[PDB]
C-alpha cells in the first residue's frame, strides 16, 4: 500500500495473508469470507506468462495477523488449503477478466477478536454503494513504493470510486464490466494505492444502512503504483457472486 | 458464505460489536452523499 | 525477513 497508514488492531479481521511454502514469502492478500473459505485474485495462483501456477499443496492462508513477517503465536492461524477453484473464464491471456478464486480450507477456522469474516454483496448493497466518488478500503502487506518499501505491518488507505469514462480513458487495456477502478485523480490533492503483494486483497465499504462492512471489490491489476493519471482496478465482486454461490453450495461442508 | 451466509459477517468484534469506530472510518460514510 | 512457523503447518 502506498500512502497508507498503519492499521489498527483487529481494524480488518477478515484479511487474509497468502504465504508460500518454500521459499517462505508474501504471495499476496485474500479474505475471509465463511469459517472454511478465503477469497483472492485468480492472478495470485495462476498466471502463464510468468510460469506461476500454484497447487494447494505450495501454498498456506495465515489469518488474523497484524505483523507481516512475525509469527503471532496465539493470535495468528495458519490454514492448509483442501481446495482452489479458480473461474473458469478468467481471462490471463488479455486483460485479467473475471479475476477472482475460491480457496477451501483443511478444517474450518474458529473465529475470535482478530479473525471474522466480510460480508459479501447483494444487489442492493452494490446499487447504492458502488457510486463513484464513494470512498472504500484497502489493506495489504504489499510495498509501500513502486520500486522499495515493505511494512512492518498491516496498511490500509481508503480511496473514492471513479467514473468508468475516466478509468477507460487512462489505460491501453480493455476495460470490462466485472472491473471498477479506483484512487484519486492527479488534481484532487491525496494519493495512495495498492502496490505489489497487495493483489488478492479487499477492497471494502462499510453499509451506512446496517453498518455491516461489505467486501465490493479485490484488488486485481495496476499499472505501476500510484502513478498520476493512473488507477487501481478492481474485480467487481458483485457481478461474479453467481459464481462464488455456485462453488460453495456445490463443494460446500 | 455466499451473501446470504454467516449472519454475523462484517462486524468486527473490536469495533462495530463493543459501538467502537477506527480511526478512519469516518471518511468513508462523509463520502457515501445521498443516503442517510 | 519471515519467522519461521511451526513444522506441523510444513507437513
Ligand atoms: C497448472 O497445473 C495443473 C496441475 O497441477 C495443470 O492441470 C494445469 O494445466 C496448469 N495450468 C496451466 C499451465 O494452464
Amino acid at each position: 500500500i502506498v500512502e497508507g497508514s498503519d492499521a489498527e488492531i483487529g481494524m480488518s479481521p477478515w484479511q487474509v495473508m497468502l504465504f508460500r511454502k518454500s521459499p517462505q514469502e508474501l504471495l499476496c492478500g485474500a479474505s475471509l469470507i465463511s469459517d472454511r473459505w478465503v477469497l483472492t485474485a485468480a492472478h495470485c495462483l495462476l498466471y502463464p506468462p510468468w510460469d506461476k501456477n500454484f497447487t494447494e499443496n505450495d501454498l498456506l492462508v495465515r489469518i488474523g495477523k497484524h505483523s507481516r513477517t512475525r509469527y503471532e503465536r496465539n493470535i495468528e492461524k495458519i490454514s492448509m488449503l483442501e481446495k482452489i477453484y479458480i473461474h473458469p473464464r478468467y481471462n490471463w491471456r488479455e486483460n485479467l477478466d473475471r479475476d477472482i478464486a475460491l480457496m477451501k480450507l483443511k478444517k474450518p477456522v474458529a473465529f475470535s477478536d482478530y479473525i471474522h469474516p466480510v460480508c459479501l454483496p447483494d444487489r442492493e448493497t452494490a446499487a447504492s454503494l458502488l457510486q463513484a466518488g464513494y470512498k472504500g478500503r484497502v489493506t495489504g502487506w504489499g510495498n509501500l513504493k513502486e520500486t522499495w518499501g515493505q511494512p512492518s505491518v498491516l496498511q490500509v488507505v481508503n480511496l473514492p470510486i471513479v467514473e468508468r469514462p475516466v478509468c477507460k480513458d487512462s489505460t491501453r487495456i480493455r476495460i470490462t464490466d466485472n472491473m471498477f477502478c479506483a484512487g484519486y485523480k492527479p488534481d484532487e490533492g491525496k494519493r495512495g494505492d495498492a502496490c505489489e503483494g497487495d493483489s488478492g486483497g479487499p477492497f471494502v465499504m462499510k453499509s451506512p444502512f446496517n453498518n455491516r462492512w461489505y467486501q465490493m471489490g479485490i484488488v486485481s491489476w495496476g499499472e505501476g503504483c500510484d502513478r498520476d493519471g493512473k488507477y487501481g482496478f478492481y474485480t467487481h465482486v458483485f457481478r461474479l457472486k453467481k459464481w462464488i454461490q455456485k462453488v460453495i453450495d456445490q463443494f460446500g461442508e | 458464505t455466499f451473501g446470504s451466509g454467516e449472519a454475523d459477517c462484517g462486524l468486527r468484534p473490536l469495533f462495530e460489536k463493543k459501538s467502537l469506530e477506527d480511526k478512519t472510518e469516518r471518511e468513508l460514510l462523509e463520502s457515501y452523499i445521498d443516503g442517510r | 525477513d519471515f519467522e519461521e512457523i511451526p513444522e506441523e503447518y510444513l507437513q
